[PDB]
């Protein structure tokens, strides 16, 4: 949707 | 690849392009961003110091509503983090107590935090404990306006089709739900954005993916008809700002790849259509402190600045009313803010992590 797939740095 | 060339020559450029850029690696990438009105100039020192509203958008760990400071000469750090229930998809501080934001979560639920009655430090058990919690929607959204004239009356806008507005000046100290003043039912899809006009306390505009343009009036007994409804773009509409200097001005995005430019006293007619993002646009927003200047972000990882007196001067670079275009960014803009206290400064947040504070060169808006 919208939001993709975050991932912490 | 164009990505990484691209880039490249924005490197080599960046000098001549910016009086400054600051790059910043968030621990998880922020939907969200927002300039707090307040700025603090010490006396026996070369900065000032300046705050942003931001969140988390996490998998799979405890996500936050977040206070940075930013030092902006005349380093950046997190003070505060509330535990939140879900990514924060929205945050905005309320005009008349910019301690109070409210937060557009994953749910249906939109909550209100106090910052001052919390710890600036969360507590590990990860309890979202907010202020109020404010019902009425189904489902998540995004727009979140406060009323700048009417002091706790806040809409917001989901992908239940719907508009919800509370109002929250009235609410029993221990009282810890909200139920919706009123629900607003025009729009036949996904409602994007929202937003209060600066100088009429009853007017507010709305944005849909049913590719509609809606303007209401909060004195109007019909909740299913707006005042006007105008067909503004050929696919889904984003997002939309009020001229804070022109009272029958605004803008919207879509995802048609296209900003509108509106008047309101004729809105069957688009006064301009601004073209040059290559995909769909997101946020759109007018400088605080310039009438003819709009900014523009979205999914092809550009930040285009116009400039409305550009319209219809006398080549492949873009048109006229093109005046910068920021490539800084190398993944989808989710939003950014216009500081307030600081002409032409930016902050803008992108899907990557990476927030970046920036102000183009002064010889380019002369």
């Amino acid at each position: 949707s919208r939001k993709g797939r975050p991932r912490k740095t | 690849r164009v990505i990484n060339e691209e880039y490249k020559i924005w490197k080599k450029n960046t000098p001549f392009l910016y009086d400054l850029v600051m790059t910043h690696a968030l621990e998880w990438p922020s939907l969200t961003a927002q300039w707090l009105p307040d700025v603090t100039r010490p006396e026996g020192k070369d900065f000032s110091i300046h705050r942003l509203v931001l969140g988390t958008h996490t998998s799979d760990e405890q996500n936050h509503l977040v206070i940075a400071s930013v030092q902006l000469p005349n380093k950046i750090e997190i003070e505060i983090k509330i535990n939140h229930e879900g990514e924060v998809n929205r945050a905005r501080y309320m005009p008349q107590n910019p301690c109070i934001i409210a937060t557009k979560t994953p749910s249906s639920d939109v909550l209100v935090f106090d910052y001052t009655k919390h710890p600036s430090k969360p507590d590990p058990s990860g309890e979202c404990n907010p202020d109020l919690r404010l019902r009425g929607h189904q489902k998540e959204g995004y727009g979140l306006s406060w009323n700048p004239n009417l002091s706790g009356h806040l809409l917001s806008a989901s992908d239940d089709h719907t508009i919800c507005l509370w109002d929250i000046s009235a609410v029993p100290k221990e009282g810890k739900v909200v139920d919706a003043k009123t629900i607003f039912t025009g729009h036949t899809a996904v409602v994007e954005d929202v937003s209060w006009h600066l100088l009429h306390e009853s007017l507010f505009g709305s944005v849909a993916d049913d590719q509609k343009l809606m303007i209401w009036d909060t004195r109007s007994n019909n909740t299913s008809k707006p005042s006007h409804s105008v067909d503004a773009h050929t696919a889904e509409v984003n997002c939309l700002s009020f001229n804070p200097y022109s009272e029958f001005i605004l803008a919207t995005g879509s995802a048609d790849k296209t900003v509108a430019l509106w008047d309101l006293r004729n809105l069957k007619l688009k006064l301009h259509s601004f073209e040059s993002h290559k995909d769909e646009i997101f946020q759109v927003q007018w400088s605080p402190h310039n009438e003819t200047i709009l900014a523009s972000s979205g999914t092809d990882r550009r930040l285009n600045v116009w400039d409305l007196s550009k319209i219809g001067e006398e080549a492949e670079d873009g048109p006229p009313e093109l005046l910068f275009i920021h490539g800084g960014h190398t993944a989808k803009i989710s939003d950014f803010s216009w500081n307030p206290n600081e002409p032409w400064v930016i902050c803008s947040v992108s899907e990557d992590n990476i927030m970046q504070v920036w102000q183009m060169a002064e010889n380019i808006y002369n």
